[PDB]
């Protein structure tokens, strides 16, 4: 039911709770800080910068950037803001041989990534290609 | 012809690590009261923790090289140098030190034990010098000739320091919490082991409250099998390896220092106290602890018994204490009240087991003041002394055992105590939990595509 | 203005949502305008280390806040957006004041008072339509 | 492949193809050389022995973050958010440059043009955040 | 004509909140060239203007005793006090069983046997050399050990080591105001004669705090700003006598305060770089230093205070000023830095007249002020700092603009109620300028019901 | 009518001032595995990186006004306080010496030299000192004009011994940029270090730099393609140093031939003197060799390269130094874990018309060495670090690929324009290698005119 709550469920059964994650994918922080409002003596007890002072704000800002950088790997192939959405790119049976009867069900997404792993790279670099183009025609289209 | 899809926020994750984040408690200021467990893990804990059930969700787990171990280790030697850096200093107190063994009231064994040292002491002037005494432990006074000189041990190599007055490394429970992109799954496998894929996992906002207890060949205030006892071992074969052993009863001990103590708080140097051992006004007894000695039985009982499993059908086994060496490795080392107690187990372990073809055990126990904890990076911490009695009751949970080279007899395999790796202490608690990071963006076929 | 229609009604005040939108997270330009905010502040923040803790603190509170408040309107489906229709209708346990007494009669501070219960359960029930209108939006591009 | 700035010496026309990987650069590069960093050296322990050290590495990473989320609400404002090309209403100024589509997209590279309209640059930004508020006030006129 | 929700973001709505607010000030030129700690510190300009934003139909409330504002900006001033403390020679070798006698040379009746010639072989960080050294002292900073004459110590000697201030650095009160880093704003309060709780009928939201000056001082409010247009008194609980109270004065009282005493300095060796600053002879007849305030300034002030004294304890009732109570200088007179050197003044030349229900010139008082060059900063236990001399004779001008006080109550008879000097606590000192002001987090999201629907 | 429109991802940068990272080689980090370098500069670099060449670009260098050389020195000297942070300090030591000559088989030239000083050292208990010796050279040792010595600095400076066990060997280094910034190469052959660059390459991080610490001549370094390369700020004001880069190296064989002892005496507890124990053999001048012929032709192509600033008619002679102290009097460098001073008078003593005005084809050039333990790093007065002597024999072969060279004055048309040693500078040290880089902000977004407008 929560996070990760259908992470042994079929992807068909959890495409739609990519929400709950995406939530925390942010809102660790809010566990971290703000709603686990700051204890009265933090900064106090936390000018001993070498316990968990420094390094806290490392992990704050390293979570930022890993959801900067999906955001942006998002957006520049398009569809920024949708949790799901399709591209002009059509499946390569080289990277995965499987039906839909047998990937949005019968196997779940840990499975399904590890079994399109070698491969990710290459598809992302299409999206991009894909995303890339669209952009320039529209704009010739626009000026004819 | 299928199409690709890109789904963000996907319910996966890889094998990960990071910085975890403590928090406490916080139950109250008694608990914030100048220990460094609470005052400097600021963060509280949710007051609701929560755990989500994973549904058919088999996880690989290795508690052997598992980061958080590692983790929880940098952060106590973290913690213990910055509370115990600003504090006042010893260096100077390096002089000839003039002993003569205590005899007032006394066990025949104190004897020699504790000593009254005359010494030159400096003063908040820098001019001035003034004469004191103080009662030490052999342990902590090494005697020096051409009869009556002596020094402390470590003056030849490194710096004395006191812990700070007022400050408590009283253990309290810490759960360890992923930041925000991270997650903690918790395995509860009945006899997992420590390693391969929990049959059933579920992720926790938080691990449970794990006390950072220093125990040595043995664990402390722990947690419990929930049947039997589970042995742990990266390499069970191999007998350089110690085996973990967790218990489903927590045997009971009473460790005492009875004498009754008084202080003096003299001053060094401006703003510089140092607390001196004063005339015990009660009577000198050694430290020492009282076990369940029929619980103790029946507890060896059944580790023996989970011991002859996977190491042969009625194979004879046998117990015996330690080898030699340092005390901290050899003795039961731990910290009772605020002073290190050190106590001789080896009558715990002892005699044969294979049983085919009430009472209390005492554990006597030394004091000892100056301590290098870890692998000499304490770098002789002095143990301010303790006004009055010292009594504390604990849970052992766990033992640490190795095997001794017996594999080439094919009999009487004999198992003796461990440790000396603090990390073990932790393990036992740590094996339940892994770190891992969510990786919410992937691809996946589809019927369609972008109009 | 900046909040100069704080004491305005709604239907006036929200003329001004342009004015204070685009104060979020200023410090992102406005710092950057002032050079880092001086050569000798980045050096007093390295010589001093608590007050770089303390300002490089500040600045990851305001991004990660800033960047709060656009993934909630990101999974609601309003990136960029002053203003959106959401297809969650509006409940008389929330407020069963008329619109006229809403929109007017009445500031958006009182109106933050009157839903203070109640925000959260809106958002969630926002992130839920939301869901619901891209998985049908997949099932149009399948049909 | 053409490199991060491979299209530096290409003509300004030939040039705008590829712009995903400079988009892409700003925070690939953040997210490899902190792992990078982090563990396969495993000295963090080390390099946090000086404070000082943590704090310009941590100041220098929250820059670049905050250079990325600058351009992104620049971007914005302009309803540029999520577009690598985005046109607008705005006519273009003789003012500015008076040149024709074939003397800027041919036979010259963007740097000459850059270093063309630096000084002109704040009007046209001046002009873009202005344009997008009027479509957004009359699509406040539909809602 | 049913009702949907909609959201709206750029929504003028905020709370109270707490937070890290950075300092800025005028840029100036530099021209104090970072000698003035606060010159490497608050380096941000706030050279633009401030917006000053009209809240139109908006009341807020404020509570300056419940100023957290206040709470941060004084833990910054301690932490950076210390902080520029730090990096400075130790002069713990100066800590020694010293040997003094009386200075005797042209000194006035007034300062017989304040000032001490002391001597000891001391220390040179050279081993084994002993080299004599000698100074002069205050007697507030020098103690007997035992029951030449008499074994001496410093006073901080038995409660920590002490630091000895840096001659480069200065603490000049430069005026600073208080920033709030974006997603914030400060909320400045202009209800003329606010009594300091409560709502506050007009209201401004500005980025940035007017200059305040960051004086350190005891009893009396120097260099500070005046009440509009009438003595105002503020206190946290007017019932309750145990409290602080605090007046704002409609005028300024100027005040002349002086060390006529012509020193010099001793430059001493103590190791590589390790220079300490001894007090030095004094060139010419020796008199006490002390301040001049124009007495009927004094008195007309006071009776403006009264009057507003009575609006709240009854304009019939018998008012009296006494002096403070026993205890340390450090609050028991009034204290404050001038150009480096520590003044404490006998206020009880000031706190004396007794005020009746009377309707149904260039005489000056003078405050004899003690210098002391040892300090106890911000009341610390340990942390001591040495003020180093400083060459010829110093004056200083300032601005009286309020003061603290605490009442001794009528008790039973309910008839008297007397008045004396308090403080100490910064807090205090702070609270007095800074109280029009309210940091508050703005929340630019919300909900809302229309009929209009998702298209 | 064109229409505006906005572009992000242009290729556009500027010129900027940034932090890099300071990344080494996986194997010199982990077999250095105490080295300064190795364990600061933990982070890997890129087994294989991609250098981006610039097709149809120009980019203007001025390696004068480069920040990166800057930024350099402050990490350099940042990481040396660093290193001897945790190690003793000796100012226990600072104690007259008993002093004798060693007089124990020694050559004529080192006579007076190596002095025999017994002192008193503090042992692990406060209340007892030790009689001890060691011997020193004599740079390091002062006399007392009353047998009685001092060191130079006994009572001048704070002294620091490196710990015995880290090791401050140069190790190649790579510089990487941060996002949003990169790295351009200049690759142009001959560039003289000023002006535009056509063939240039864009880097993630430079090439393994070797930062060795050097004040006249440039050891293991880098060379130039095909011919001597000269260049200076300004060629004519002699007020600026002149950088010369060879295009073939120079080997020196270089040795302190005296096998030495190493002693350890406890000064407290875990302190540790380290002292030079009595040397095995006879006693004789560290020195370096050089080869005579490959000497006079390195400097046949650095005249042939020098007369294009100053006319095929004008003599050109190279002296020795002028006077000062000895760390830029000599050449200096410390291979072998101690610090050699190198007379080069030998060197540089000719003067150049048509080639040299003077067989020898077996011929060496022996340069004498001083030296010495107490440094004055980065001609810092009041800080310097004593080097623990290295027991056995110390042998170094090392690649000259530079000089460091300054003109004197002198208004004439039948000048000589003589050639001195210079440098002493370690920002000079830098910029001989890092000239070819320089750092850019990448400026992603840009507008153009276009055919297309928003409908
Ligand atoms: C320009 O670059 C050249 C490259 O060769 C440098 O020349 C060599 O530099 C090395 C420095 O590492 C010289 O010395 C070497 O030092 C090592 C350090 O030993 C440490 O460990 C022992 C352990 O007990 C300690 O006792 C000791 O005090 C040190 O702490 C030695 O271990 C090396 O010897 C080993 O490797 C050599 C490699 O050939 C073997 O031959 C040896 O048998 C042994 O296994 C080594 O002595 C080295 O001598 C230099 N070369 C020459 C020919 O002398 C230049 O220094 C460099 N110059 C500049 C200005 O940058
Ligand atoms: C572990 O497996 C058991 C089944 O063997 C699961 O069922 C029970 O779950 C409850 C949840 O409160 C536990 O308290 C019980 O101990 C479990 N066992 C039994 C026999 O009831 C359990 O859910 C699994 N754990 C996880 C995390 O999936
Ligand atoms: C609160 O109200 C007073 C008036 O009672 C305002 O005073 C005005 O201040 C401005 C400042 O330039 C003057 O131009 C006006 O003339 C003043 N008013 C009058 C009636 O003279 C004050 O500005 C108000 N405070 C706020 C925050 O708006
Ligand atoms: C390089 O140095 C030369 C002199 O060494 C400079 O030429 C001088 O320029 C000033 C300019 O006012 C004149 O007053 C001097 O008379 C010139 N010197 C001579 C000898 O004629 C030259 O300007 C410098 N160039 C650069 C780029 O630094
Ligand atoms: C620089 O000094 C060297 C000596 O170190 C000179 O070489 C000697 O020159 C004299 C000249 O009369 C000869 O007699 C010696 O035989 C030379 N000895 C060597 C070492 O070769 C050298 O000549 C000097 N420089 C110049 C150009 O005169
Ligand atoms: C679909 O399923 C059938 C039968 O299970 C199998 O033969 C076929 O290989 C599957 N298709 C793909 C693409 O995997
Ligand atoms: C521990 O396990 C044994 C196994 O038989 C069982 O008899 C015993 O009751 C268990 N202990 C507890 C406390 O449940
Ligand atoms: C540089 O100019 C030549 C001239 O023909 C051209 O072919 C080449 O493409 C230009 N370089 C780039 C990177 O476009
Ligand atoms: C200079 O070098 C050349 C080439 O090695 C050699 O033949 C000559 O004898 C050397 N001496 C002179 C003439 O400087
Ligand atoms: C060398 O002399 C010739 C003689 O004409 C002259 O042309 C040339 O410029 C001179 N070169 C230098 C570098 O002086
Ligand atoms: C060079 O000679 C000219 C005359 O031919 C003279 O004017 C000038 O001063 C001389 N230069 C120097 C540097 O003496």
């Amino acid at each position: 039911l929560g996070f990760l709550g259908a992470a042994g469920s079929t992807m068909g059964a959890a495409s739609m709770t990519l929400t709950v994650q995406a939530r925390n994918l942010l809102s660790g922080i809010v566990q971290q800080q703000s709603n686990l409002l700051r204890a009265p003596e933090c900064q106090q007890h936390l000018l001993k910068l070498t316990v968990w002072g420094i390094k806290q704000l490392q992990a704050r800002v390293l979570a930022v950037e890993r959801y900067l950088r999906d955001q942006q790997l998002l957006g520049i192939w398009g569809c920024s803001g949708k949790l799901i959405c399709c591209t002009n790119v059509p499946w390569n049976s080289t990277w995965s041989n499987r039906n839909l009867s047998e990937i949005w069900d019968n196997m779940t997404w840990l499975q399904w990534d590890k079994e399109i792993s070698n491969y990710t790279q290459i598809i992302y670099g299409l999206l991009e290609e894909s995303q890339n183009q669209q952009e320039k025609n529209e704009q010739d289209l626009l000026a004819l | 012809n299928l199409w690709v899809t890109v789904y963000y926020g996907v319910p996966v994750w890889k094998d990960a690590e990071t910085t975890l984040f403590c928090a406490s408690d916080a139950k109250a200021y008694e608990t914030k009261k100048h220990n460094v467990w609470a005052t400097h893990c600021c963060v509280p804990t949710d007051p609701n923790p929560q755990e989500i059930h994973l549904e058919n969700v088999t996880e690989e787990f290795n508690m052997w090289k598992n980061n958080m171990v590692e983790q929880m280790h940098t952060d106590i030697i973290s913690l213990w140098d910055q509370s115990l850096k600003p504090c006042v200093k010893l260096t100077p107190l390096c002089v000839t030190l003039q002993c003569t063994n205590v005899t007032n009231n006394i066990t025949d064994d104190m004897r020699g034990e504790l000593k009254n040292c005359s010494f030159n002491m400096t003063t908040e002037l820098r001019d001035k010098k003034q004469k004191v005494y103080s009662l030490f432990y052999r342990l902590d006074v090494v005697q020096i000739n051409e009869n009556k000189e002596y020094r402390l041990i470590n003056c030849n190599t490194s710096a004395i320091t006191q812990a700070c007055p007022k400050v408590s490394f009283e253990p309290i429970p810490i759960h360890y919490c992923a930041p925000a992109g991270f997650a903690i799954l918790k395995c509860k496998d009945k006899k997992f082991n420590g390693t391969g894929p929990c049959t059933n996992v579920s992720t926790v906002q938080c691990t449970h409250g794990i006390k950072p207890v220093v125990s040595t060949q043995l664990l402390l205030n722990g947690s419990l099998a929930e049947e039997e006892v589970i042995i742990r071992s990266e390499n069970i074969t191999n007998n350089a390896k110690n085996i973990l052993v967790q218990l489903n009863e927590s045997v009971q001990i009473n460790c005492t220092r009875p004498n009754n103590n008084t202080r003096k708080s003299i001053r060094i140097g401006p703003g510089q106290w140092f607390y001196a051992t004063g005339d015990i006004i009660g009577d000198i007894r050694q430290a020492h602890c009282n076990v369940s000695k029929a619980t103790w039985n029946e507890t060896l009982g059944k580790v023996v018994k989970q011991l002859r499993k996977h190491f042969g059908n009625n194979t004879i086994i046998r117990f015996a204490n330690s080898s030699g060496g340092d005390l901290e490795v050899t003795t039961h080392s731990f910290n009772c009240g605020g002073e290190f107690f050190y106590c001789n187990t080896s009558g715990l372990f002892n005699s044969t087991w294979i049983s085919n073809t009430n009472d209390s055990i005492t554990l006597p126990c030394r004091i000892k003041q100056i301590i290098n904890m870890w692998q000499r990076i304490g770098q002789a911490m002095y143990a301010p002394p303790i006004q009055g009695v010292i009594r504390c009751v604990s849970n052992i949970t766990g033992l640490i055992l190795t095997r001794d080279g017996g594999s080439t007899n094919s009999t009487t395999e004999t198992f003796r105590p461990g440790g000396g790796d603090m990390r073990d202490n932790w393990r036992s608690e740590l094996y339940k939990y892994k770190v891992v990071k969510i990786e919410p963006l992937g691809v996946a076929p589809t019927r369609c595509k972008r109009r």
